């Protein structure tokens, strides 16, 4: 069999249009005065939003 | 064989081209619709196909 | 001078051919060749294919 759609059009969803999902929420605290951080872990996450 | 109408010979390496050069090619295989890595795809693999 | 009253063909898969001062009266088909042809000092009357 002959094909083209498997070119850019392939069975793939579409191109690559994605967004990191606006996924749950995991920290919301307000500090003043010098600066602050915190961490997170990466353990089973793949992205986070900031 | 009955060449132009006449009674003759030709040599089997004649007969042979004739053959491989009328095999037809991959240009007449039909246009398909779905697909998946299920399926496989030709290809030439380190010289072998 | 030559004069020729007739076709000529490449056949499939031909090669290493070579033609020099010859006045082909009709076609010169070339299908299936190979390459590896040289003409030279010829004349055609009607359309090469």
């Amino acid at each position: 069999a002959l094909v083209s759609l498997s070119t850019l059009r392939g069975a793939l969803g579409g191109g690559s249009i994605s967004g990191i999902i606006p996924q749950e929420v995991l920290f919301d605290q307000w500090r003043a005065g010098g600066n602050w951080e915190v961490s997170q872990s990466t353990q089973n996450r793949t992205g986070f939003i900031v | 064989g009955c060449f132009d109408n006449t009674s003759s010979t030709i040599t089997v390496q004649q007969l042979v081209n004739l053959v491989l050069s009328q095999a037809g090619g991959l240009c007449d295989l039909p246009q398909a619709g779905g697909i998946g890595d299920n399926d496989l795809i030709a290809g030439c693999i380190g010289g072998a196909e | 001078f030559v004069y020729v009253d007739g076709n000529v063909t490449i056949g499939a898969a031909v090669s290493g051919v070579t033609v020099s001062g010859l006045f082909i009266d009709g076609n010169l088909t070339i299908a299936g060749a190979n390459g590896t042809v040289e003409f030279i000092n010829t004349t055609v009357s009607t359309s090469i294919i």
